[PDB]
């Protein structure tokens, strides 16, 4: 073993007794309860006020809204992750950024999007998602010329490393963006997992099982979804992530899988997902697979807290509260629908 | 010279500190203490005949510190003086 | 008093609405009154009187603001010292509609006042540009009064060169400008400063170039306004600009004194107000953590209150009544309860600082031994055995008598210093530690690294060459040399009071003196965990648990004196005994001891201290270890029978583990706590060598100065001597030494008798006076 | 892992060159020239027993700041959102430092146990002085080494305390048994120490 007991505490033991006391605030089973009783957005405000949250949604005007509910949520999220990455060192300096990197791809694929149908990057920036800004001025004021954006990219950008799996700029204008952002989430997902291997120790032991999750969901979400579309087998198959479990014939069988049953069968030799495929009944009024891919991933997130000495606990945390803001903004929006019938889809934590 | 009063205060205790400890250190010396031997300026020729020679050196070292003293009491005058300035 | 926390009992009280207000307000006034939320199943921030809150805070606000406005002014804000109570009766509509003026018309003043200085700041610019260009058409104007074009404006100095160049770049060679400074700087429209100027005026031919210049200079950031086209006109318009400027500066000067009048107004009281609406929403506040109408018209109140202090209450109740001018009168009732009861001291003056950090470590159950009064001297004494230094503590005690003596002044002038408000707090405790530490300075006969000799050392040198094998020989042929008892008169008996001044001097000094006080940190330390022991058979006898008294303490005290108390016993003995002339065989206690322990009582080497000890100690040691599972089998047994045999949830198997786990930690804790007192003599040898090192190394070198010149030379030298002994000795030295004797009374001293479960008691008290 | 393969390469060049030269000295019939009597008799008792008294020492120092950093580094980080752990928490560093405190009351023991020879011959110094020096060095070793890893096992332990303490309060007196447990070896160490040292006698 590594015996990172000895020297982690070192560096980032500070940050790990934080983030642990930041974890400690998300919101119990009991807190969802008391949220889910509420009557108005006001009245969830109210009763949020009584957690972790406190004041973040009472400067805000009276007349709330999902929007600006979901809106203070993501900024205190991107405060707090913000203010961890910059008490952090070298190596959760890197670990944070990779967390990062996903939000980034996500803002990389919003800019091209803007930049191909002619459209100002500036004003495209407000759109992106806060944790992944793109504060390097090379990829701004680009003219609207999608050669220089993808130059800009790869000058300054930690996507030039995920943007050769690409072969050229003239790419950004011939494959369909979200084949672009899936194959660099493919490359992202990757990497990340190569740089948790190495880092190896508790921080392999307790990341690796997230990334090999993220990867088999990522390939059976991208197949069931892929089956009444343009996308050809071929070109599906270069979008699931080596990280997973299914890298041996796996992934190869839902390649040439033709039907959800062909999924389905694929996964069932694989008893964790076996029963995530079988309780995803996927009809009307019962939890989706997707659903039930979201609490697995609760739930590995909060295994990740059994460990000590390792930098998961950032990521675990980072998840478990973005699970947390999408858990409130959708009771603030039952309560502003009206339909209370499905206030109880929010996938509880802790 | 106006200072700062801060300043001013630090002087005074300064010189306060000073005055009585090098003034007990000067009275001691004189009277010979024996615990201050090793401050004395002593050579190997000063333990020829007797202790005169001693004596005469740790006169030398209580006039030192009075002297020393003295100065204080200079330093101690112009920090009350620029305390009654401002 | 402050040997165990005050009686403390619930109450409720029943008070009709009306006077709910005046009555609740008396108590917050009396202070002994701990009010709890009765309404926990609906938030705070939706009780019934969150209205009510929620305007006392919206008038916190204003005033904060008005404050804030007079900190920018130089007003500066009295201070009477009155408490006046809120008003109970609807006055919040009076001080609404206070401050509601003091604030909106602050705001108006001050945004009048910016609109109307920017405006006079233009009409400034106007007029100077105005007559420089009178001064420009001075050549020869012979006519009295169109397809040139005008224009002029201001810039700003050094900006001219650039400005020249970018119009003859521009409108090439087909533009004329005209350029003079402006004497006597001018504050800039908008950016706000001081700044040099230039009036420059613009002929142009068209208006193309007319549109060309005018967005040069706005490029430029400058500033045009209209201009004249005639001299009547000039003459007309300058008159016009310099009569509304004088009008805009009345304006101005007027305004600013109305102002300045309603800000004085406003700071004469602004601290009555503070005070008033802080203790308002305090009131309301308090009276939302009582039932409300749901239940009952008349208020439901439940408060812990001393026993003492109950008819003082029910008085104050009846001060409410009066006010109030209610009939009905308020009711208090007790009530046998049994929600645990919090801790509460009866603090001091003096006895605050103590209490405060005897609570750190966890605020003591309800009435139990309170370990205040005792630290009151254990932790100033315990401070003092390590600090121990004459002169450092002559300082000490210097310093902390002038903050007492100063107390008021500082007091009253409040600094956010954490570090300076910390040690002011603890005024008592420095004071305390200072006395002590002269005390045990001149135990120790040491003064800045130096003994005194006051009496006269027991070590006469003279025997040694007269009775002795000395000559002027020896001390030619010794470089050190030594000194022996054994011989007559070399020894003259004990120094009567402290260590003996020759120590100092000896080079054997640390050969003594290091056994001397470790013996000292043992003793003292084995006698202050035994007092703890008896503490704790004291907390047991009042709370009534014979259990502990017989399973417990007495196995407990019997243990740590057998084994520990004997080695301060044994420590004293071979002091009382052993001299110079039985120095050959005198045993060591440290190996006797290892042996006690070991069993391993041998033929050969040092002897028996005396006689029978190997029985004794046998003896001694059996007990001791029969005090192991005196503490561990017995108690279990007995509760088991008595709470599950008996009667018919109980855990045998977790009450043994229970148990086991307090004798462990006891028995373990008996060998750690003695070797941990033994920071008593680690840190008191390293004050006195870096002591002896500072002078040694500083003002030795101003002392071993044989030429008179030397004089001033110590000067600076003891100023780097003073410097460096207040700085690493004093303050760092003497905060490790009080943070150790801090965790010898948390840990090693009361871990015997102490809990630390209960609950400071926060009563409803106005500290709003701040 | 640049310190690391310089480290690396450090050992096995070392146990290359000792395992070459101990097969030259063996094959080439020059054993007798590795006088192991030679060195341990030569080499003076007081290096041997200065070395064990101020390993015993400093490794003892050692892993107490090991573990109070540990778990002082928790302690802080779960504070700034429940600051109870600052106060509750200082036991573990209590700990660490107890065994800093056997670390020198073993010094001293060991210490007390010095005495010169006024001898160069080995067999003027003895059996006795040369056993006590031996003796000396290995009662510091234990000391030292034991002290040091109770010291950090006692932080990580500590640390995982404060971080458990951090989120429910009721967690701690339960994890302190852990902390206990960890602390008796220490204990042993010292008594090992002792025992070693019981018969030794320089002079
Ligand atoms: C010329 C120099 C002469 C030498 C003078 C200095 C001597 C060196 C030693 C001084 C140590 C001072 C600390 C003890 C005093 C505080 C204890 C007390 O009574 O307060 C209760 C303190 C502070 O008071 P408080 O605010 O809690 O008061 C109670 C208020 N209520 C009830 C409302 C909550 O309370 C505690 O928190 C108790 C724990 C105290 C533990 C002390 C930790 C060390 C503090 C270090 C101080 C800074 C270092 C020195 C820097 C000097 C340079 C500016
Ligand atoms: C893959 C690595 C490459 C292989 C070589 C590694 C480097 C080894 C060379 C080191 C430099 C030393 C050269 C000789 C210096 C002169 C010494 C001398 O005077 O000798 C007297 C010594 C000692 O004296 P003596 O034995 O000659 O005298 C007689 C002594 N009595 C009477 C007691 C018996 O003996 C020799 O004559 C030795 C001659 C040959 C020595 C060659 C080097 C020995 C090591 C070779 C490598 C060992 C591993 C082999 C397998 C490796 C496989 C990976
Ligand atoms: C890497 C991990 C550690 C293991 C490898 C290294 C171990 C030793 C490293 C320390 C330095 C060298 C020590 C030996 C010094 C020579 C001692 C000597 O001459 O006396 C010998 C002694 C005495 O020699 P002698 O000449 O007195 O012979 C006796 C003669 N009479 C009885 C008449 C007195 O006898 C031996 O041969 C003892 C065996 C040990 C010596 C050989 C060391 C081997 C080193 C490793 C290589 C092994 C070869 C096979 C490789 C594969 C292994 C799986
Ligand atoms: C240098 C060598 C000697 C060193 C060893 C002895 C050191 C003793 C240290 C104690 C002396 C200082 C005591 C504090 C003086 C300041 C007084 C503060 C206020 C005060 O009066 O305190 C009262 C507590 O009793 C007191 O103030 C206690 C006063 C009487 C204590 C008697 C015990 C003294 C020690 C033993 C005798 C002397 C031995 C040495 C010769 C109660 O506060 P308040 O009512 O004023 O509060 C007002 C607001 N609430
Ligand atoms: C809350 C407080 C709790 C208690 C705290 C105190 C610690 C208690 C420790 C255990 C009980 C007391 C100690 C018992 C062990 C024996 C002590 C011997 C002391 C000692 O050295 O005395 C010499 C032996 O006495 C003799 O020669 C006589 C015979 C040996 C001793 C007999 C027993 C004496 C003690 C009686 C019990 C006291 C109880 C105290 C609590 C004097 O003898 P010497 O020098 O003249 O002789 C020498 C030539 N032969
Ligand atoms: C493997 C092939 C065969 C090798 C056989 C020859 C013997 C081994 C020699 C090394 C061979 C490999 C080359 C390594 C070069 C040195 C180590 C890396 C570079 C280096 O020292 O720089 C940084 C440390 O700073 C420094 O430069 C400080 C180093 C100087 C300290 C000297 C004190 C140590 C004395 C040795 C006795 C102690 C023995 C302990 C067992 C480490 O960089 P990084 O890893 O942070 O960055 C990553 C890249 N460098
Ligand atoms: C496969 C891997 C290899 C495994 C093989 C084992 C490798 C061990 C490495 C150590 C060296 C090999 C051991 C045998 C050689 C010993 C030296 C013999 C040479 C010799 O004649 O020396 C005698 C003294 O040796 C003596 O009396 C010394 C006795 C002790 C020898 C063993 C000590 C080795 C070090 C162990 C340390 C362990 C540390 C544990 C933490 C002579 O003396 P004399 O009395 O005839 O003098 C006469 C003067 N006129
Ligand atoms: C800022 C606040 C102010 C701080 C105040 C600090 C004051 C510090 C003053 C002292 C500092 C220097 C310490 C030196 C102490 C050694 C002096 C000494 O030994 O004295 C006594 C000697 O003269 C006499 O002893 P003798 O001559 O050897 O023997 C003769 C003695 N018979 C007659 C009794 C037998
Ligand atoms: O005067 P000297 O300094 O010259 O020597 P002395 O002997 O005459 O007087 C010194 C008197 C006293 C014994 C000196 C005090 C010195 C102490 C080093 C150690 C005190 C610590 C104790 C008793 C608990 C820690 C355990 C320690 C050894 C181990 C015991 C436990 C077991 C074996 C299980
Ligand atoms: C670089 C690191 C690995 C060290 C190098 C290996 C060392 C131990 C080797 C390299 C060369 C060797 C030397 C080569 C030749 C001789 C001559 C012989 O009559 C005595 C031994 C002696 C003097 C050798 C001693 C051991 C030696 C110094
Ligand atoms: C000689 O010296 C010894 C050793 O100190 C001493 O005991 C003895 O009395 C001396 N003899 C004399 C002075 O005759």
């Amino acid at each position: 073993s590594f015996f990172p007991e000895l020297y982690f505490n070192v560096d980032n033991g500070y940050l790990e007794g934080l983030v642990r006391g930041l974890k400690a605030g998300v919101l119990s089973q009991a807190d969802y309860l008391n949220l889910v009783q509420c009557e108005t957005l006001e009245d969830l405000k109210l009763h949020l006020q009584s957690t972790d949250y406190g004041n973040f949604l009472a400067n805000e005007a009276s007349p709330l809204t999902v929007s600006v509910i979901d809106d203070k949520l993501k900024e205190k999220m991107v405060v707090e992750f913000r203010h961890m990455r910059n008490h952090a060192y070298e190596p959760l300096a890197s670990f944070l950024d990779f967390i990062t990197y996903s939000y980034m791809i996500d803002n990389v694929i919003l800019l091209i999007t803007g930049t191909l149908h002619q459209r100002s990057i500036a004003e495209l920036v407000p759109k992106c998602h806060p944790l992944g800004s793109f504060e390097q001025m090379e990829a701004v004021n680009i003219a609207q010329t999608p050669a220089e954006l993808y130059n800009a990219i790869l000058v300054d950008t930690p996507l030039a490393a995920f943007f050769q799996d690409c072969i050229s700029e003239q790419d950004l204008d011939e494959m369909n963006i979200e084949i672009i952002r899936n194959t660099l989430y493919k490359a992202y997902l990757e990497s990340f997992y190569k740089f948790c291997t190495l880092l190896g120790g508790t921080t392999a032991d307790a990341m690796c099982p997230i990334l090999e999750f993220e990867a088999d969901r990522r390939a059976f979400i991208i197949t069931i979804n892929s089956f009444g579309t343009e996308l050809s087998k071929e070109d599906r198959a270069k979008l699931f992530p080596h990280c997973g479990r299914l890298y041996p014939e796996g992934l190869a069988q839902l390649a040439r899988a033709d039907d959800y049953e062909q999924v389905k069968n694929v996964a069932d030799y694989y008893p964790e997902y076996k029963l995530l495929f079988e309780g995803a009944g996927s009809n009307p009024g019962d939890k989706t697979l997707e659903d039930r891919f979201f609490e697995h991933e609760v739930k590995l997130n909060k295994l990740a807290f059994l460990n000590q000495f390792h930098f998961g606990v950032f990521y675990a945390f980072v998840k478990l509260k973005e699970q947390e803001c999408r858990n409130i903004v959708w009771i603030a929006e039952c309560i502003a629908q009206r339909h209370r019938a499905k206030i109880d889809n929010y996938i509880p934590i802790f | 010279l106006c200072c700062g009063p801060k300043l001013a205060a630090c002087g005074i205790v300064l010189s306060a500190w000073g005055v009585i400890m090098l003034i007990m250190l000067g009275i001691f010396f004189n009277v010979h203490s024996a615990v201050l031997i090793e401050d004395v300026p002593f050579t190997e020729k000063d333990f020829e005949n007797g202790p005169q020679n001693i004596y005469n050196l740790y006169e030398q070292v209580s006039y030192n510190c009075f002297i020393a003293a003295g100065l204080y009491l200079l330093l101690g005058g112009f920090s009350f003086c620029q305390v009654r300035l401002n | 008093e402050l040997f165990r926390s005050e009686e403390m009992t619930l109450a409720q009280l029943f008070l009709q609405s009306e006077a709910a207000y005046c009555c609740v307000s008396e108590l917050e006034e009396l202070g002994k009154v701990q009010f709890r939320d009765l309404n926990p199943d609906v938030n705070v921030f939706q009780r019934k009187f969150v209205n009510e809150v929620r305007r006392c805070e919206e008038m916190d606000r204003k005033l904060r603001f008005v404050e804030k406005e007079i900190r920018k002014a130089n007003i500066p804000i009295m201070d009477t010292g009155e408490n006046p109570e809120v008003p109970f009766p609807r006055d919040m509509i009076d001080l609404e509609a206070n401050f509601e003026k003091i604030e909106n018309e602050l705001k108006e003043i001050n945004t009048n006042q910016e609109a109307l200085k920017r405006n006079f700041l233009e009409l400034t610019e106007l007029k100077f540009i105005l007559r420089k260009t009178q001064q420009f058409f001075d050549e020869m104007a012979d006519p009295d009064l169109l397809r040139l074009g005008f224009v002029a404006g201001v810039i700003n100095r050094e900006r001219i060169p650039t400005f020249e160049r970018m119009l003859w770049r521009v409108c090439r060679g087909n533009v004329f400008l005209r350029q003079a400074e402006i004497e006597n700087p001018l504050e800039d429209p908008v950016t706000g400063d001081y700044v040099h100027k230039s009036v420059f005026i613009i002929f142009f031919q068209g208006d193309q170039l007319k549109n060309r210049v005018k967005k040069i200079c706005e490029g430029f950031r400058a500033s045009l306004y209209p201009c004249p086209e005639t001299p009547q006109e000039r003459k007309e318009m300058a008159s016009g600009v310099n009569t509304r400027i004088d009008d805009l500066q009345m304006v101005l000067n007027q305004t600013e004194d109305h102002r300045q009048r309603v800000l004085q107004a406003a700071a004469k009281n602004i601290r009555v107000w503070f005070i008033k609406v802080r203790k308002m929403k305090a009131i309301y506040h308090t009276l939302n953590l009582c039932n409300i109408d749901v239940t009952q018209k008349c208020l439901i109140a439940e408060v812990w209150c001393p026993v003492t202090d109950l008819d003082s209450i029910q008085f104050a109740l009846r001060r409410g009544t009066e006010h109030s001018g209610s009939t009905v009168p308020s009711i208090l009732n007790r009530m046998q309860t049994n929600q645990t009861p919090p801790t509460y001291n009866k603090t001091n003056k003096f006895t605050h600082g103590f209490q405060n950090i005897v609570d750190a470590y966890g605020i003591g159950t309800y009435r139990e031994i309170n370990p205040a009064p005792y630290t009151v001297i254990t932790f100033p004494f315990l401070f003092a055995v390590m600090f121990g230094d004459f002169g450092h503590g002559i300082l000490m005690t210097l310093f902390a008598v002038w903050m007492v003596l100063r107390e008021s002044r500082i007091l009253s002038q409040k600094n956010e210093n954490e570090m300076f408000s910390m040690v002011f707090s603890g005024r008592y405790i420095i004071l305390l530690m200072g006395l002590f530490s002269i005390y045990t300075g001149l135990i120790y006969n040491d003064c800045f690294s130096k003994s005194l000799n006051i009496f006269g050392s027991s070590w006469s040198v003279r025997p040694m060459f007269t009775i002795g094998n000395w000559t002027e020989e020896t001390l030619l042929g010794s470089s050190v040399l030594q000194l022996n008892p054994a011989i007559p008169g070399v020894f003259g008996g004990p120094y009567p009071f402290g260590i003996d001044p020759i120590w100092n001097i000896a080079t054997n000094k640390l050969t003594f003196l290091n056994s001397f006080k470790m013996k000292m940190s043992v003793i003292l330390g084995i006698i202050h965990m035994l007092f703890g022991v008896s503490l704790s058979l004291f907390n047991h006898i009042y709370f009534k648990k014979p259990l502990n008294i017989y399973f417990g303490f007495i196995p407990e005290i019997i243990f740590m004196s057998s084994l520990f108390g004997y080695l301060v016993i044994l420590i004293f003995y071979k002091w009382t005994a052993y001299d110079a002339h039985s120095s050959r065989n005198a045993p060591s206690l440290l190996i006797h001891f290892i042996n006690m322990f070991l069993f391993s009582y041998p033929e050969s080497g040092n002897a028996m201290l005396y006689s029978g000890q190997k029985g004794i100690q046998c003896f001694l040691i059996v007990v001791a270890m029969l005090c192991v599972p005196w503490m561990l089998l017995f108690k279990p047994l007995i509760l088991r029978h008595q709470y599950l045999r008996k009667k018919h949830v109980f855990d045998f198997g977790d009450t043994m583990v229970h148990q086991a786990i307090h004798t462990i930690e006891y028995c373990l804790g008996c060998i750690s706590n003695t070797a941990s007192y033994l920071r008593l003599w680690a840190l008191s040898l390293a004050h006195a060598q870096l002591s002896e090192v500072l002078w040694t190394m500083v003002i030795h070198i101003g002392l071993h100065v044989r030429s008179l010149a030397g004089g001033l030379g110590l000067f600076f030298i003891f100023a780097a001597f003073a410097t460096l002994t207040v700085a690493i000795l004093l303050i760092m030295e003497g905060l490790s030494a009080f943070l150790h004797a801090l965790r010898l009374h948390w840990v090693e001293f009361q871990n015997k008798f102490y809990t630390g479960t209960g609950f400071k008691f926060l009563p409803f008290s106005f500290e709003h006076i701040r | 892992t640049g310190l690391e393969l310089l480290y690396l390469g450090i050992f096995v060049a070392f146990w290359a060159c000792m395992i070459v030269v101990g097969i030259c000295y063996t094959i080439f019939d020059l054993g007798f020239r590795f006088d192991v009597a030679w060195f341990l008799t030569e080499t003076s008792p007081f290096m041997w027993s200065n070395l064990g008294i101020g390993l015993a020492i400093s490794l003892s120092v050692v892993g107490a700041a090991w573990g109070i950093y540990i778990t002082g580094s928790s302690i802080i980080g779960g504070g700034v959102k429940a600051p109870r752990i600052k106060t509750k928490n200082l036991v573990s560093i209590i700990f660490c430092e107890a065994v800093a405190i056997y670390g020198i009351i073993m010094a001293i023991v060991i210490s007390n146990m010095a005495e010169p020879f006024s001898a160069t011959d080995p067999k003027a110094i003895g059996h006795r002085n040369y056993h006590a020096g031996y003796s000396m060095f290995g009662a510091g070793l234990t000391v030292g080494l034991s002290n040091l890893f109770c010291g950090v096992c006692v932080g990580i332990v500590g640390s995982g305390a404060a971080l458990a303490d951090a989120q429910n309060p009721s967690l701690f007196v339960k994890i302190l048994i852990v902390e206990i447990f960890g602390s008796a070896i220490g204990l042993f160490g010292v008594i090992v120490a002792i025992l070693q040292t019981s018969r030794v006698k320089m002079g």
